[PDB]
């Protein structure tokens, strides 16, 4: 019996129920509500009632841990929401708020249902309020499998992570017809809101998958990292890997020349456990890396610069990416580990015309507000305000480390030499820049002041990180009483 | 030779390419094990570029079985406490077009022992994998 | 395996049955401790275990007086619910009620006060609740016996249930004042067919799902395992004001 799904598969596409079956465990899905009708009675809609009413909501179970989910249905009315569709979603989110369980939704709606009038707006508003209230209480993940237009786009935005499917998905606020009507330009749906556009240009989508099957397979892996609720502790899984594994290849990663580049992944991979990195937003703002990883069987958060791309310089997009990652990680009590290599901020008129001052402050706010244990490692250099922003010791950092060839200075040697000698005799470059770099572009001064705990061999990083992260397991820090902060938007 | 054969496969090299495939193929060739060779041996046996020899049916079957065992072992790691499975039915097929769908079972009777078979209600062999 | 539940409910609507035949299969063997066994026999209350954890049982009984709510039954159920909630004990209820007991003595004795106690106890409670509607639920009795709107966790019904405002006769009378005589035969049957069935209540969203009677143990164990860590709180009060 394979009835009524032949029409769907013929278009090389899967069904909502099949997606739900693929996500959860083999036999642990219990559909909650299945016999519900729209009761519209307008515009010749009194007929063609549907039992499911276009939504599939259940409970399920992943890796032995509970979950909640819902999936849109494209065959029935195009997946449009109504006064009645939104009730099921509201009930699921409320139940997942009472119990410490997350929510995952597979969006496929074609837009609002016009035949209901303003009831669709009512349902949208209720879903928006539930998302707003419960953000930071239970993790929310959203996946977009098909078209997603109109005002329905906003609820995925408030969710913590949004993923996209490559061939047959798109998302935008207004359709290309209106764009043609007002501006006069003919742009296709994919050219407007395709997965690539949101992966590279707008920065909304947190990832892209080639197929639905791969999407489910990796969504399970992502779910294996998250904590169940706000009050539950960070999960710890058994692992045969051990902190005594030898990592001596880190002694040679940093080149002896100051103008040559290297890949920061060569430093990230040895420290964490084998094959346990899940990069977030891999194709957007490549000069910074963010993602999840495990250290001795417990999930941690990774944020590191990359001198491979644009000399590892902070920017607007990198600031937004890092700020969102830090805020989410702190909201759910996940340790943060950072690797620092920054020469400063990206210079240019477009930057000031785009508001670098606002955006660069977001990362600093996220780092200063955080109360989870932090570990910082300075590999090569840290200059100016970039050193302050990237989790400096003064921002209530727990432990800070440096490598023997690091440099921590106010600015580059040339600018310091220029400002320290206004009209000093010519040729001052040769006998002053070298001396200043020798005397003050070294971690000795910063260690004398007390800004780094110790200068360590690069081969001891795994040992030190495991020791510190084990000791810091029970830190309790609290901020002054506030209704909420006022972050620079 | 057998020693070399075995010792070639245990050389883990990561970060750059190498020619271990050529050495393996040359050693495994029955012409090399015949007893005598020549100095024009290489280009005589490699006329157009280089193309590694393929796998026989039993070798590919064994690779399938080991892949299924590894998949189950790594799957059981992620589950919490005793809420973990012990038997599945997998469908292995190499290639982008699923060439040769081979149903496989697995039972995981101990930490490093399985009961691989064709499917359910099929005779089992009880191989061993240590990884 | 519990497949004997498929046959407990008779196919006639006027025949009676023993609710213990439904209570006993779901709970673990020889684990029932009835409370007040000889008083207000139309309602059963007591303690029982489900998968090794103690729960609270409150069910109607159509054997005695057609399973009709009353003063004494209301007091008994209210006290049991209040005690069970005070100490964080899950509550499982089975519903079969045609309404309240009609009589002058009842109003002369204050049915209005006493019947409100059970409703107050059910609404104030914050422990996980599971409700199963076997055959029927009419009028305010459906509201009182842990309806889904009183912050109930999960509600289930059996395929031959009935959830309506009142009996078919009264509805037919009120919906057609002076309609042509003999209206009984071609109206009461139609109304009972169309609206005395769980399809309408399921359409509105008042029952989670319609289940086979053989899956009750599975569903109850699953829900009671999942609901182990619910945290709900009432608004700040020095204390309530229950209708004494
Ligand atoms: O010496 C002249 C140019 C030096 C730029 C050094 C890098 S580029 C972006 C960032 N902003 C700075 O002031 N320094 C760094
Ligand atoms: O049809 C006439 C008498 C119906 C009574 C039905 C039962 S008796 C007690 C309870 N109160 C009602 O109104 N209905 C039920």
């Amino acid at each position: 019996p394979t009835a009524a799904e032949d029409l769907r598969h013929k278009k090389k596409r899967l069904t909502a129920m099949e997606r739900v079956q693929l996500f959860c465990d083999p036999g642990t899905f219990r559909e909650r509500d299945a016999l519900v009708e729209h009761e519209c009675h307008n515009f010749g809609m009194e007929k063609r009632k549907v039992p499911g009413d276009g939504f599939i909501t259940g409970t399920g179970k992943v890796f032995g841990r509970p979950v909640f989910l819902f999936s849109h249905d494209f065959t029935v009315f195009g997946g449009s929401l109504s006064r009645t569709n939104a009730a099921k979603v509201v009930r699921i989110m409320e139940e997942a708020a009472k119990i410490g369980v997350p929510v995952i939704g597979f969006n496929d709606s074609g837009g609002a249902r016009i035949h209901e009038g303003v009831d669709s707006l009512a349902g949208y508003a209720d879903i928006f309020l539930r998302n707003t209230l419960f953000s930071g209480v239970i993790p929310q993940i959203s996946v977009i499998m098909g078209p997603c237009a109109g005002g329905a786009v906003y609820s995925p935005a408030i969710t913590d992570f949004t993923f996209m499917v490559e061939t047959s998905s798109y998302m935008f606020v207004t359709g290309p017809e209106v764009v043609s009507a007002v501006g006069g330009k003919l742009v296709t749906k994919d050219e407007l809101g395709g997965p690539h556009v949101h992966a590279t240009k707008s920065g909304v989508s947190a990832g892209t998958f080639p197929n639905d099957i791969v999407a489910m397979a990796q969504l399970r892996r992502l779910y294996s990292y998250l904590p169940l609720s706000n009050r539950d502790p960070v999960p710890v899984l058994p692992t045969a890997d051990e902190r005594y594994r030898d990592v001596s290849s880190l002694n040679t990663v940093v080149p002896t020349e100051v103008k040559e580049a290297y890949d920061m992944r060569d430093v990230i991979y040895p420290v964490i456990d084998h094959d346990s990195f899940f990069e977030i937003q891999p194709q957007f703002a490549k000069n910074i890396i963010c993602g999840f990883a495990r250290v001795e069987g417990r999930s941690v958060c990774i944020i590191a610069n990359q001198p491979k791309v644009q000399a590892g310089v902070l920017d607007i997009d990198s600031s937004v990416k890092g700020a969102r990652m830090v805020r989410f990680a702190d909201a759910f009590n996940i340790p943060i580990i950072t690797f620092v290599d920054v020469p400063g901020f990206l210079p240019g008129v477009q930057q000031e015309y785009g508001g670098i001052i606002r955006h660069g402050a977001k990362l600093l706010y996220a780092y200063a507000e955080a109360t989870v244990p932090k570990v910082t490692i300075i590999t090569r250099k840290a200059y100016g305000g970039a050193y302050d922003v990237m989790s400096s010791k003064h921002l209530r950092g727990d432990s800070n480390y440096a490598w023997p060839h690091a440099e921590i200075a106010v600015m580059g040697a040339a600018g310091a030499c220029k400002l320290l000698y206004s009209k000093e005799t010519a040729e001052q470059q040769a006998q002053r820049i070298a001396d200043y770099e020798k005397t003050f572009c070294t971690p000795l001064s910063a260690a004398r002041k007390g800004f780094v705990d110790a200068v360590i061999d690069p081969s001891e990083t795994r040992m030190r990180v495991c020791e510190d992260l084990e000791r810091l397991a029970r830190k309790q820090l609290q901020n002054p009483w506030k209704k909420h902060g006022n972050i620079p938007l | 030779i057998g020693r070399m054969e075995k010792a070639l496969d245990e050389y883990v090299i990561r970060g750059l390419r190498h020619n271990i495939c050529l050495l393996r193929d040359v050693v495994t060739e029955p012409r090399y094990r015949s007893g005598s060779i020549t100095t024009n041996y290489l280009q005589e046996q490699y006329p157009n570029g280089f193309k590694k020899a393929e796998l026989t049916a039993e070798e590919m079957q064994l690779m399938y079985e080991v892949a299924a065992c590894v998949h189950l072992k790594r799957e059981r790691l992620h589950y919490t406490q005793g809420t973990a499975p012990s038997e599945r039915q997998l469908y292995l097929s190499v290639g982008a077009g699923q060439e040769g769908e081979t149903p496989v079972y697995v039972r995981y009777l101990d930490d490093s022992h399985f009961e691989i078979g064709a499917s359910k209600h099929g005779p089992f062999r009880k191989m061993e994998v240590v990884w």
